[PDB]
């Protein structure tokens, strides 16, 4: 049982009865501990299941940073065949506000082949243990096979210096997230953290 | 009759008589001012006193209904003495506060201003200077009306025996100028009217932006294009680079040349002290005769610049000699030693240069190695512009054009790939190129801005050897021909405009 | 002398804009920009307001006047659990942010219960360490005033709790609970837009305080002039790298490595350290500079 004082971000949210984060933006939890990522600051991101997982880490006594991607939806430019509908990328100030904590937890959603080279675009830049939270069940392997360093199926030729440390299946979006899935996530932020 | 003028007054009933002997470039603006208005008025949200122990400042906050007493009440106040100082704090009068006394009661803080009516009737108001920070105490509806702050130990010094005596508020004063603008010269004056007729501009700064600001200057007069309630800017040279860096304090009647930017090249006069900019390079100040700029919103300024401009590039070999040797600098020849040369290229060009090191080596031309050019402004003006930015005509008299390729009739010339940007076709030839005829190919082609000239005629091809539309004329040469055929691969030729 | 503002516009032309704004002589407090619309909060010379109204009715911006666009807001929440923070903790937050202050989410350590709340020192002087001090209480007038020893700060003070009205010898603003709902009822949009009315009534208070004796130079122009002066400020990481405070300057870089070369920085003819209070902060051990007055 410790004070725990966020830097709120600077920026106000989207107008009034909308959201309280914004797009692009970093609230730091001074010590820092573990950056959650969210790819947008609406609804089916923001406040039902990142700020929940926000809550159960600061509940479990971590200290958390959370970060808006300025453009977090979609995929890649790098997949195959190119990006459609939507660019996802990582900012340089992002990567180094991401890496400056000792673990980060990103939220993702449903397609398989979307979440794969989303989060080998986000670990190429990203330098800490990571860990997937998504809908779909994602195997622990299927990162490796487009080149992502992964805790239990390494790559011959790994293309990220990212390691996805833990992939957490079954949190949907813009839906309040069980206590049984924020305790299997604060279960394995302690056991791979300290 | 007996009026003042600048620091010697005059008696000339028309501005005519009065500005005749103040030199003047006619078409500028003339400021008059009438005099000081000087304003005293005070609201005093903050209030002042004289005690006998001091003076300390009260500032009223809450509005609720006893700041609506204190307003006319407190002169009722004036001149009461100090009723207690218990652990109800200070308080002070007695006079009568009629404010309705509610016996509901609610808190106040520390050094806090209060009109408590101190035994709930009327006539005993007391003037209660809260000290410690009071919760449920006192009654009145709510007898918060200010705080306490400046003079803190004066309140607390206090006495029973001392008093408030006069209450003042705070004496605030303003001031305003009357002003009228004009450019009339048949007008009566009445008595002891100050008339102002030009400024005095001190440069000192980095030598290339001093240079920039005298060009702008050289005429005298300044441009108002923008005005501000901080500044006026020039806009004469908006698309000029220039790079120095002279970030100190933009203090009133400051000069300075933005360096970066869609403004850049804009001359600023700043009306009021500001900070220091790293886009603003001060190239000097206004030292006298501040109010025409401060005043004068459009038009002209006759501006003196205290360093003349030492740039002779359209003058003879004398009158250079001449104007050097009345500024004491020493002087040495390099190009054509005729008196009637006219002088093409001088080290260093730039006044502060000269100045800081008392020599200038001035070069000269044969009179048949100028090329004699004439720009059509009005036909071609985007491209006639660019022409002048990258020949350096719109700084000196002559300018300079650098041979970039040549083959037989054509010979190109250099481009400038800063200021060539809005090179939309403008005059493009619709018959058969006449010979000596200079053009510009526009943003069409491939090679935009690149200039050139051929000394004969086709029916296809531009003198830079691109189609019709990709090229338009921006002048032809009228006078000095037969050099073009003459000069190598990045030789410098010299022209001269002749309208 | 320099108003604070906000405005709201698009990204195109913004830089002749902010050139307009540097010919003027004022400052970019804030810049964000979220897609094709940027926000910028600007302080100006009073002299200038008029002229920017009409340069930003050029470029179809939109001019908010922000009443609390210089001052740093101490949100002081129980804890930062799901029964405060996630809502209630961050309405107030955001609402306090929509009118330009910068806040800072204070979660107490043993800050929930009844008679098992306490404040320890160092939260105490980091709340004190700000402007302004907004408690976000429960919603049972017993447990509240059970609470009173919480709200020990010789800070400006606005409580908020469940109960319409209190009896604590502080400023109250009732309707607004422990919640679990976004605020968006009109009830509880009229019990924020009384705490934001309490906060700047005593924000005016304290404004009139500081203006019976002037500080040397504005907080602003402070923070103007350091990040003109030191490079470092543009490697901040920090979502406010310089915080514009009341009568002072938060500088989110390390006291132990920067502070003499904070403190040696001329200002006018000054030297800072002659003008302002260079300390280390119970902020991560960031730096905080008070201004002193005229008066010394």
């Amino acid at each position: 049982r410790k004070e725990q004082i966020v830097d709120c971000r600077a920026v106000m949210g989207l107008g009034e009865g909308g959201g309280l984060a914004q797009r692009g933006t970093f609230a730091e939890g001074l010590r820092n501990d573990v950056v959650v990522v969210a790819m947008s600051p609406g609804r089916r991101h923001i406040t039902k299941p990142v700020c929940e997982i926000t809550y159960g880490i600061r509940e479990a006594g971590i200290q958390t940073s959370v970060l808006v991607l300025d453009a977090g939806g979609g995929i890649p430019s790098d997949a195959p065949q190119g990006s459609l509908g939507s660019t996802f990328g990582l900012k340089p100030e992002e990567a180094k506000q991401v890496n400056r904590h000792k673990l980060c937890v990103i939220h993702f959603g449903n397609v398989k082949s979307h979440i794969i080279y989303k989060a080998r675009l986000f670990l190429k830049y990203v330098d800490i243990p990571t860990i997937i939270v998504c809908q779909t069940p994602v195997d622990m392997e299927d990162f490796a096979a487009i080149g992502i360093k992964t805790k239990n199926v390494m790559p011959l030729e790994s293309k990220t210096e990212g390691k996805i440390v833990e992939i957490i299946t079954g949190v949907i979006r813009g839906e309040s997230a069980p206590q049984k899935k924020i305790d299997e996530i604060i279960e394995s932020i302690k056991k791979h953290l300290g | 009759m007996n009026v003042l003028v600048n620091n010697n007054p005059k008696s000339g009933k028309t501005l005519e008589d009065v500005i005749k002997d103040e030199y003047y470039i006619p078409g500028s603006n003339i400021v008059i001012i009438k005099g000081t208005a000087t304003v005293i008025k005070e609201e005093t949200k903050k209030y002042l006193i004289k005690t006998t122990k001091g003076s300390f400042v009260v500032g009223i906050t809450e509005e609720n209904e006893t700041v609506d007493f204190w307003n006319k009440n407190y002169k009722s106040f004036e001149d009461k003495s100090l009723i207690w100082k218990s652990i109800s704090d200070v308080s002070f009068g007695s006079i009568e506060i009629p404010l309705p006394v509610s016996s509901v009661k609610q808190n106040f803080k520390k050094w806090d201003v209060v009109l408590s009516v101190s035994g709930l009737d009327t006539s005993e108001g007391n003037l209660i200077f809260v000290q410690r920070d009071v919760l449920e105490l006192y009654g009145l509806e709510n007898p918060k009306i200010g705080i306490l702050i400046g003079g803190k130990r004066v309140l607390k010094t206090l006495t029973a025996d001392d008093r408030i005596i006069s209450i003042e508020q705070m004496r605030e004063s303003k001031e305003n100028i009357d002003y009228e603008i004009t450019t009339n010269l048949n007008k009566e004056i009445q008595d002891t009217w100050k008339i102002y007729t030009y400024c005095k501009a001190e440069f000192d700064g980095p030598p290339q932006s001093t240079e920039h600001a005298l060009a702008i200057l050289e005429n005298g007069t300044l441009e108002i294009s923008e005005n501000t309630n901080t500044y006026v800017a020039d806009c004469r040279l908006q698309t000029l680079f220039i790079d120095e860096e002279n970030p100190e304090d933009r203090d009133r009647g400051t000069i300075t040349v933005r360096n970066i930017g869609n403004g850049v090249g804009k001359v600023y006069i700043y009306q009021e002290s500001r900070a220091s900019s790293l886009s603003h390079t001060v190239v000097g100040k206004v030292t006298d005769g501040i109010e025409i700029v401060d005043f004068s919103n459009s038009g002209h300024i006759t501006v003196k610049t205290n360093p003349e401009r030492l740039s002779v590039i359209g003058k003879t070999q004398k009158d250079a000699k001449i104007l050097f040797e009345k500024h004491g600098i020493t002087l040495k020849m390099e190009g054509n030693i005729d008196e009637d040369a006219i002088i093409v290229e001088q080290v260093p060009e730039y006044t502060m240069d000269i100045l800081k090191s008392k020599e200038v080596t001035t070069k000269g031309i044969e009179p048949e190695k100028l090329l004699y050019v004439e720009i059509y402004d009005k036909d071609a003006p985007t491209t006639s512009w660019y022409f002048r930015k990258v020949t350096g005509l719109t700084t000196k008299r002559i300018g300079t054009l650098k041979i970039y390729f040549k083959h037989d009739d054509i010979s190109m010339f250099e481009r400038d790939w800063d200021y060539s940007k809005g090179l939309l076709p403008e005059n493009t030839p619709e018959k058969s190129i006449d010979s000596g005829i200079i053009a510009v190919t526009n943003m069409v082609k491939k090679y935009k801005g690149y200039i050139g000239v051929r000394t004969s005629s086709n029916d296809k091809y531009g003198p830079t050897g691109e189609t019709f539309e990709g090229t338009n004329i921006v002048g032809k040469v009228v006078k000095n021909s037969e050099i073009l055929k003459s000069v190598k691969q990045g030789e410098n030729i010299y022209i001269l405009e002749v309208n | 002398m320099y108003q604070i503002i906000r405005y709201e516009g698009g990204v195109y032309k913004n830089n002749i804009l902010k050139e307009w704004i540097e010919d003027v002589g004022g400052f970019i407090i804030q810049e964000h920009v979220m897609q094709l619309d940027v926000y910028m909060t600007i302080a100006i010379p009073q002299n200038e307001i008029e002229n920017f109204k009409e340069e930003a009715k050029k470029y179809k911006g939109k001019i908010v006047e922000t009443p609390l666009a210089g001052i740093e807001i101490a949100i002081v929440s129980p804890s930062l659990s799901r029964h405060h923070l996630p809502h209630i903790a961050c309405d107030v937050s955001e609402y306090v942010r929509k009118f330009g202050a910068k806040p800072n989410m204070i979660g107490l350590a043993h800050g929930a219960g009844k008679n098992i709340s306490e404040i320890r020192e160092k939260e105490k002087r980091l709340i004190q360490e700000h402007d302004i001090a907004i408690y976000v209480m429960g919603n049972f007038e017993s447990c509240i005033l059970d609470k009173t020893h919480l709200f020990k700060v010789d800070i400006p003070l606005v409580v908020t709790g469940g109960p319409e009205t209190l009896d604590i010898p502080y400023t109250y603003v009732g309707n607004l609970g422990r919640r679990a709902q976004r605020l968006r009822k009109g009830e509880e949009i009229r019990a924020l837009r009384q705490m934001i009315d309490e906060v700047t009534k005593k924000i005016n208070d304290k404004r009139m305080e500081l203006s019976y004796d002037p500080p040397i130079i504005p907080p602003v122009v402070l923070k103007d002039e350091i990040e003109k002066r030191i490079d470092e400020v543009r490697g901040i990481l920090a979502p406010m790298p310089i915080v514009t405070q009341l009568d002072g300057l938060r500088i989110k870089m390390d006291y132990d490595r920067n502070h003499e070369e904070i403190e040696n920085v001329k200002i006018g003819k000054y030297l800072l350290k002659d003008i302002a209070y260079v300390t280390r902060s119970e902020m991560k051990n960031y730096i905080l500079i008070k201004l002193k007055s005229t008066s010394e």
